[PDB]
RNA sequence: AAACACAAA
RNA sequence: AAACCAUAGUUAUGACGAUUGCUCUUUCCCGUGCUGGAUCGAGUAACCCAAUGGAGCUUACUAUUCUUGGUCCAUGGAUU
RNA sequence: AGUCUCCCACCAAUUCGUAUGCGGAAAACGUAAUGAGAUUUAAAAAAAUUGUUUAAAUCAACUCAUUAAGGAGGAUGCCC
């Protein structure tokens, strides 16, 4: 077994991993280089600094505190024009806190979307935006699926 | 931080001190008569002891004490008589003056010491030594005609 | 530091704080009264010892920190007055303009 | 910007303990010179031996030494280092630099030898100004 | 002001008994240092680590400043301090600093190994770090360690008085001084003279010339001998006399009653200072108005 | 692992130039970790009323200091206008001609007598000042003084970075964190004195006059008086630099 | 030396 | 088997000489003054040093061991 | 200098589809208005960094909690 299960997770030992697969490495080196396999010099050179990159962190991300507090306010909790944007931001924050891992890690324990009942809130607020009486065919009908229209100003 | 090193390249040249024999006047002839060979009784500890004695004899006590802190012979072979002496950037002048004031080996006489290249790294010293060795071959090939 | 010698130091420091809480100015000046009250309470909080409630309730004020004292050493009275119930019995002070109400 | 200093004076004085051996022997100018020549050769090689120095107003345990401005460091490092041994005294000698000056303005006693040296030094001063 | 903090005492182990000739030579060298000119002299006492410390308090200090230096100061006019250097190489279990530190004034160390150096730089409460300039250096001294040490306290000490012993020791002394000055960044340097006889002593000009020939500028030498010597005396004096820099047992009225300056007034068998009543409550607060 | 190490070395000699570099500097990890990276009511009442009392007493002390600051200036101005030198005439004149500004002025003859005695007795009992003086211990006394309270203490500024702050005596009315508050008296001076502690030296003398007339000479250092314990012990101390005490030796 | 690491200290 | 690339680029960034300017002090003149002018002198700092490039934050510096600007219910002296 | 963070392929989207005080591609990033707080607190005391390492009369400094972009009408205050 090249990998086993242990205290924390799974441990993979390089020793046996390359020990069992040795003749395969020899055949690979013979297929790459034929006459240079007998020689032992420097074939691979240093990576150029232009292609050289830097290493990031092992964590996912850190969410801003403003979005976190707004998501908390939304989760724990005729229409005016501002109440439309309020409900839209409420569904957006719900969806974000549902999908995002950083916000989930910043959320307080014992708080889940099932207990918060996100789906019913989404349905109700979508019914409200549907009641908001918008006019879709006044905006336009596009030609493709990705946003690409023509913005040309004639004599202006 | 960094320790400021300064290597010194020196050559042992033997002047053909023989007034009874007539000599050929040319470039490669005198280059060969001056770069003949080093004697067998030549090593690293025999040159280091000689230069340490000469340093104390010329400069004195404090002049040898300040200079002998990082005075080492890193690379030297008796086949080509090329040596690399490591020292500080402060005491480079002292080591150069001592190599100039080198009189003779305790058993071998009639020789001079020529400091050629001084640098603060061994890679440039090796590159200059290779360039000098390549230059030496040119006059030899030209004179062999 | 010996703990048997530290107990005596604790008692002496508590007595000194309680005496500084008193004499003339903490009765007169509300600033010194409140400051010394805060100091004494910060000193008694560090020693991990509770203080008796019979004194804790009716000892000091809640707005300034002067002792509730009505009219060997003549000093100034602490409180404006102390009425009957009148609807609920209250106590007023001199330094500040507030009163403290208690119900039977 | 700066004037070139010809040399620099040094106030030398012998410190020898053992009052008996001190009053017994009596140093002189040649003694001073031999002590300097031994100190320079003991502490330094030919570098210290080739230092220029002359003797002016030698006295009983007192002397003035002028050293070039370029060799003031070599002189002051060698003087405070060496200790005489079996030169002329039974008790070894130790010297301490009392003071130093670079403007000739120093007066211990009201003698006239400093005045004569000053006179010859300014007749050289105006002479190097003109020449 | 000039301070010399490494005057050696002719005794290394407690089994040794000091003869009268050594005390006479020490009196002579103190007079010699005083005549030409000096301000503060702190004599040194050296013991090793693996020895058995005596389980006493009134016998740890074979200096008795009040007995014979009490005979000498009234005619001399300077002060003396008792200091100890710890020769610690291997971290053995013998460790009784809680007595010798409070009994003495200044506590230094003399490391020979790397582990001893590390423990004396981290945990050991000392005042100066002295190296064996006679022998070879233990290792290649680091920069960050010495900088963090001189920022935390303890500074290095250079003794030019050892170069006057023999000829073969001068090269090693210079080689060690160069490395110490290069690794210490010329910040925490205190200079001393370890002379056993008055004949190996020099003037301040010889000292500054020697150190400027070594590599340290003369103005830095003057500053380190004027302010840094006073500061390293003050630290080692009030760390033992007073508490941990919170309450001082000495009250400076004018310009001479200082905890390091006033040495005969302040009691040593205890720490009290019995002075007559000079502070009342009826006197005017403003000193410009207060008149007697 | 030996033949395995030989294979790894013959593999590293192709990519790297020094094959025994990582094995010497320990960069070839033998293990690869694979794991995702991982009765309260009255108590609250008392806490709130204590917060309120502190917040009120702070403003009260501030405004008291400001009132004293303005009253001293105005009374000294009126005194210079009326040409009256000594205090026994000035205070009586103010009382007989200015009733209001007199209840805002402080009285040193009111502030000294009990304060001085109640602090002297407290310190005498704390430091165990007895008729005989052979039962002392300096270490424990200094520890107690570091732990002792200086609320209502007589201190004299004997040394300071400023040449004008020295020589001022006063009794404590409150112990702040940056400034030190005392009260001084002069010809007409009744100023509340606030003094910085960073770079000043204080001292307090305890009188002892049973048979002989002697007093203890103690002193504190304000610069290092900010990082001490309060009424308790067991606070890990740090060596700061012990370096900015140059004014102590200089003058 | 510098520069690197979910090391090591 | 190379991708090899820096208006410093891989333990390098040296050696002294000369000029102006900056801070104080001992001098003389017009107009008080004027980043007004000229002699007698002292000093040009410390943290500290690149190894692929850029931005943000924090932490070390400037006491005869160069400087500059402002603030202060900080104190000290004087007038109203 | 530092055992700090991030960019140095894209994705009409299981790809932080985040119109959330402003600027910014992002950032353990800069700053603005108000209220409060001190092991009795949301959290400092008995991830990095720093010898001292925020405050605890007032000021100054740190931390946290709110303020979505643009156009139109009315009221108040200033030159007028
Ligand atoms: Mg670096
Ligand atoms: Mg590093
Ligand atoms: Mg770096
Ligand atoms: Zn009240």
């Amino acid at each position: 077994t090249p990998s086993d299960l242990s205290e924390s997770g799974s441990k993979l030992n390089v020793d046996q991993f390359i020990s069992s697969r040795q003749f395969e490495v020899k055949q690979l080196q013979l297929a790459m280089h034929n006459s240079k396999a007998a020689s032992s010099t420097r074939i691979f050179q240093a990576l150029p600094r232009k292609l050289r990159r830097r290493t990031a962190s092992h964590n996912v991300r850190r969410i801003p505190k403003r979005m976190r507090n707004r998501a908390l306010r939304e989760m724990r909790k005729g229409l005016n024009a501002k109440q439309l944007y309020k409900a839209r931001m409420s569904i957006k924050l719900l969806r974000l806190a549902s999908k995002s891992t950083s916000m989930k890690l910043s959320m307080p324990p014992e708080v889940t979307s099932s207990n918060c009942h996100v789906r019913q809130k989404i349905k109700t607020l979508k019914r409200m935006i549907k009641e908001s009486s918008t006019a879709n065919p006044n905006i336009k009908l596009l030609n493709n699926r990705m946003g690409s229209y023509d913005c040309t100003g004639v004599n202006e | 931080v960094r320790l400021k090193s300064r290597y010194i390249l020196f050559e042992i040249i033997f002047p053909p001190t023989d007034t009874n024999v007539e000599e050929s006047v040319s470039k490669a002839d005198i280059l060969l008569s001056h770069h003949r060979a080093s004697p067998a009784d030549v090593s690293i500890k025999s040159i280091l002891q000689e230069i340490r004695r000469s340093l104390s004899l010329n400069l004195g006590d404090y002049g040898s004490a300040k200079c002998n802190s990082l005075l080492q012979l890193k690379y030297f072979s008796n086949k080509t008589s090329t040596g690399i002496i490591r020292c500080h950037r402060e005491d480079c002048d002292l080591v150069i003056m001592a190599l100039m004031l080198m009189s003779k080996i305790g058993d071998v006489d009639g020789l001079i010491v020529n400091p050629v290249k001084v640098s603060g790294t061994i890679k440039k010293i090796e590159q200059f030594a290779m360039r000098r060795n390549s230059k030496i071959l040119n006059i030899i090939k030209c004179s062999q005609s | 530091m010996n703990k048997d010698q530290a107990e005596k130091y604790q008692e002496r420091s508590l007595r000194q704080k309680y005496n500084l809480l008193h004499v003339l100015p903490t009765l007169n000046s509300r600033a010194l009264s409140g400051l010394y009250y805060k100091n004494f309470h910060n000193s008694v909080k560090r020693y991990q010892i509770m203080l008796p409630e019979q004194l804790k309730s009716g000892k000091f004020c809640s707005h300034c920190g002067c002792v509730y004292v009505p009219n060997g050493d003549s000093d100034e009275l602490g409180g404006e007055s102390m009425e009957g119930p009148k609807k609920c019995i209250q106590v007023n002070c001199l330094n500040c303009e507030k009163s403290k109400l208690f119900e039977w | 910007k700066k004037t070139f200093r010809e040399w620099q004076y040094f106030k030398l004085s012998i410190t020898s303990f053992d009052q008996d051996v001190d009053d017994a022997h009596a140093i002189d100018q040649m003694t001073w010179r031999q002590w300097l020549n031994n100190a320079l050769k003991r502490s330094y090689g030919i570098f210290g031996e080739g230092v220029e120095y002359s003797f002016l107003h030698v006295d009983d345990k007192l002397a003035y030494i002028r050293v070039n401005h370029a060799d003031k460091d070599t002189f002051s490092s060698s003087i405070s280092t060496y200790i005489s041994t079996d030169e002329l005294v039974g008790s070894p000698l130790t010297v301490s630099i009392l003071q130093e000056s670079s403007s000739l303005r120093l007066l211990e006693v009201t003698d006239d030898d400093r005045l004569w040296l000053k006179k010859v030094m300014e007749e050289e001063e105006q002479d190097c100004k003109c020449i | 002001m000039l301070v010399d903090l490494n005057v050696p005492w002719p005794q290394n182990s407690y089994a040794d008994k000091v003869t009268s000739q050594a005390v006479n030579n020490l009196i002579k060298t103190l007079s010699t240092l005083h005549m030409l000119g000096y301000t503060h002299i702190a004599i040194n006492f050296t013991v090793n680590h693996s020895e058995k410390f005596p389980n006493d308090v009134k016998l740890l200090n074979p200096i008795d400043i009040k007995r014979r230096f009490g005979e000498l100061m009234d005619r001399t006019g300077l002060k003396l301090y008792s200091r100890i250097t710890l020769i610690i190489d291997d971290p053995s279990k013998g460790q009784s600093l809680s007595k010798i530190s409070q009994a003495f004034d200044i506590v230094a160390a003399l490391p020979i190994s790397e582990k001893g150096l590390t423990l004396s730089t981290t945990n050991l409460d000392i005042d100066l770090l002295t190296f064996q300039y006679g022998s070879r250096l233990p290792t290649f001294l680091k920069h960050k360690s010495i900088c963090s040490c001189v920022n935390r306290g303890v500074k290095l000490e250079i003794v030019y008085g050892y170069a006057l012993r023999d000829v073969q020791a001068r090269r090693q002394f210079v080689s060690n001084v160069r490395s110490v000055i290069r690794s210490s960044r010329s910040r925490g340097i205190v200079i001393g003279s370890g002379a056993m006889s008055p004949l190996e002593c020099r003037n301040i000009l010889g000292v500054t010339s020697l150190i400027k020939n070594l590599g340290l500028p003369s103005d830095r030498c003057s500053k380190a001998m004027g302010d840094l010597a006073s500061l390293v005396l003050l630290n080692g004096r009030l760390r033992n006399k007073s508490h941990k820099q919170t309450i001082v047992t000495g009250g400076g009225s004018g310009n001479g009653d200082d905890v390091v300056n006033d040495v005969q007034g302040i009691d040593d068998v205890q720490t009290i200072k019995v002075v007559k009543r000079s502070m009342d409550a009826e006197q005017l607060g403003h000193a410009s108005k207060r008149h007697k | 692992d030996r033949t395995q190490t030989f294979i790894k070395d013959c593999l590293f000699t192709k990519c790297l130039e020094d094959p025994e570099k990582p094995f010497n500097e320990n960069r070839f990890q033998d293990t690869l970790l694979l794991l995702p990276t991982d009765e309260s009511a009255d108590k609250q009442l008392e806490k709130r009323d204590y917060q309120r009392i502190n917040k009120n007493s702070k403003i009260a002390l501030r405004e008291y200091i400001n009132n004293c600051k303005k009253n001293t200036k105005k009374c000294l101005k009126l005194a210079y206008e009326n040409k009256i030198t000594d205090k026994e005439d000035l205070l009586h004149y103010i009382e007989e001609k200015h009733p209001t500004i007199y209840e805002s002025l402080p009285q040193y003859v009111d502030f000294v007598p009990m304060y001085k005695e109640l602090w002297i007795n407290y310190i005498k009992e704390l430091l165990n000042i007895t008729k005989n003086l052979k039962t002392f211990n300096g270490s424990l006394a200094l520890l107690k003084l570091s732990m002792a309270d200086y609320n209502g203490a007589l201190l004299r500024v004997t040394k300071s970075k400023n040449k004008t702050l020295i020589g001022l005596q006063g009794i404590v009315i409150w112990d702040s964190q940056k400034f030190f508050i005392m009260i001084v008296k002069g010809n007409i001076i009744d100023e509340i004195k606030c003094i910085p502690k960073k770079g000043t030296v204080f001292q307090f003398e305890i009188p002892i006059s049973d048979d002989d007339d002697s007093a203890l000479r103690y002193s504190i250092l304000g610069d290092r008086f900010k990082y001490r314990s309060v009424d308790r012990a067991g606070r890990k101390f740090k060596s700061r630099r012990c370096d900015d005490m140059l004014y102590y030796i200089q003058n």
